[PDB]
């Protein structure tokens, strides 16, 4: 709903769909963060020559 | 949110520092009574 109040309430009819979409995307982004963190935790040799 | 001590903080993504102001009245936010600075 672009933001029109009449559209926003017709959406209140469907309210749970938006929540499902938002939660799915939030979870995917969290998993991406964890994957990056894990990968660079294994690239970290911890011993190096300057 | 910070669920452990309930200290919520608000961040604007990729937004210029000059434009945002406290209690800004230049935006018509919809169905959001109210919202709650380095």
């Amino acid at each position: 709903c672009n933001g029109f109040q009449k559209c926003e309430q017709l959406l209140r009819e469907y309210g749970q769909f938006c929540s499902k979409i938002n939660q799915a995307l939030h979870g995917a982004n969290l998993r991406q963060d964890d994957s990056v963190r894990n990968l660079f935790a294994s690239v970290k040799s911890s011993q190096s020559s300057p | 949110y910070d669920k452990e001590t309930k200290t919520h903080a608000t961040l604007f993504g990729s937004v210029a520092c000059e434009h945002i102001s406290s209690t800004m009245s230049q935006y018509s936010r919809s169905t959001r009574s109210m919202l709650k600075p380095v």
